[PDB]
């Protein structure tokens, strides 16, 4: 009985008998150890990545994201257009376009101008898909800064830094989501999967 | 994340202990020693 | 052309423009990156990660 209590704690009491306060030694392998082991910790959540996978909730970051990817596709089917007043502007874009002529062919123009408008709509949910992420992301960092405890202000330097990082990064994200629909609207391609010759 | 942590000021108040660590770690060094000296003891008595 | 080739120093030589014969604190931040840099890639190597 003593012999197994002696093997239990002698591996940590090893280090502690050997304690002095002023030791940057030890701060600095300290420092190392909880940034390995919140790197570690937060790439199990996201990428899944490791040996010990939680097998009671859902890995949190890995797919409530994996899952806000497939909801967004519910927030771009809920535009509710109007057909009458799309047949009307229709219509009414017939006959301005070929103006004083009496018009011999369908004009294009129509197709683009209706379609241009359609697609200035799809802004909304796309920065709503980002805010999402973004506060799904801040909830991992939190979970992960979970076991750091013992060393205070340390935990709330790592959860600051990284959480001011990822808020930062909203400005960058949002302007490539807005440049990728004014590419959208720019010029229109009518040679892809489309009803050709019709 | 580790050159923006260590290149903080006052590193010897980021990685600041808390107050149940040292209550922890003393008294697994008088439970270390103890165990010894008991263990000690019962080598004595067998002969 | 410049700008571009210019952007590929800027990371590096912003801590040599600062570079003293005798500085700890750029020693001790240089041993725990090389620290971790190893850890990481002998991992990778065995078991097959990343």
């Amino acid at each position: 009985k003593l012999q197994s209590q002696l093997l239990s704690i002698e591996k940590e009491v090893e280090e502690y008998k050997n304690f002095r306060p002023d030791d940057p030694a030890r701060k600095t392998k300290a420092l190392l150890q909880m940034v390995q082991q919140f790197a570690v910790d937060f790439e199990k959540r996201i990428e899944g990545s490791g040996d010990q996978i939680d097998t009671y909730e859902l890995s949190g970051g890995a797919r409530i994201n994996r899952i806000f990817h497939e909801r967004f596709p519910f927030e771009l089917v809920k535009m509710e257009f109007d057909e009458k007043e799309l047949r009307r502007e229709i219509s009414y874009a017939i006959k301005n376009i070929h103006g004083i002529r009496t018009g011999l062919f369908t004009p294009d123009m129509a197709f683009e101008t209706i379609v241009k408008k359609q697609v200035k709509k799809i802004r909304e949910p796309c920065l709503k898909c980002v805010d999402m992420v973004i506060s799904e992301l801040i909830s991992t960092v939190r979970q992960c800064t979970k076991k750091l405890q013992q060393y205070p202000r340390l935990r709330e330097e790592m959860e600051r830094i990284v959480t001011t990082h990822i808020r930062e990064r909203e400005g960058r994200t949002k302007e490539q989501v807005m440049l990728l629909i004014d590419i959208e609207l720019a010029y229109m391609n009518t040679n892809h999967e489309d009803f050709i010759g019709f | 994340l580790l050159a923006n942590l260590y290149s903080c000021g006052d590193q010897n108040t980021l990685m600041e202990e808390s107050a149940e660590q040292a209550q922890r770690r003393d008294e697994m060094l008088r439970m270390y020693h103890a165990l010894k000296e008991a263990l000690s003891i019962i080598g004595n008595i067998n002969t």
